[PDB]
């Protein structure tokens, strides 16, 4: 994933008014210490955390990549 | 959830300096980390592991297991 995805999923999550808890509930897929890192850019998200976040988000995955 | 590259990219972007670091294990495994000032929930159980253990048991997960 690109750097502008951590970008957009913050400015998204935050948009809807959603906690970084309902983003990833069971932490099985992603924890928020790790949700926290995707959205600094500390960490760079993995295709499977990405596509994760996307559906949380409510968001299609080529939504959150421009079609890329 | 954690694998190789995130942790190597950690170490390689100096969040995770010197030779041990706090690891969440869940259901046994190496599942998360955690920094200074991370949040740890009371039922994460959390260990002091060297950086070079992890790294190896992380790189187990990038080996080809067949299986009939």
């Amino acid at each position: 994933m690109l750097k502008d995805f951590g970008k957009k999923i913050k400015s998204l999550r935050l948009e809807k008014g959603l906690t970084k808890e309902a983003v990833c509930l069971d932490e099985s897929q992603l924890s928020t210490r790790q949700l926290t890192r995707i959205e600094s850019g500390q960490s760079t998200p993995t295709l499977n955390k990405a596509v994760y976040i996307a559906g949380r988000l409510g968001v299609t995955l080529g939504y959150l990549t421009d079609g890329e | 959830m954690l694998y190789i590259d995130e942790f190597k990219e950690a170490i390689d972007k100096g969040y995770i300096l010197g030779d041990t670091v706090a690891i969440v294990r869940k259901n046994g495994k190496i599942f998360d980390y955690v920094l200074p000032h991370e949040k740890v929930r009371d039922d994460e159980v959390v260990t002091v592991e060297r950086v070079e253990e992890v790294m190896v048991e992380l790189d187990k997960l990038e080996h080809h297991h067949h299986h009939h």
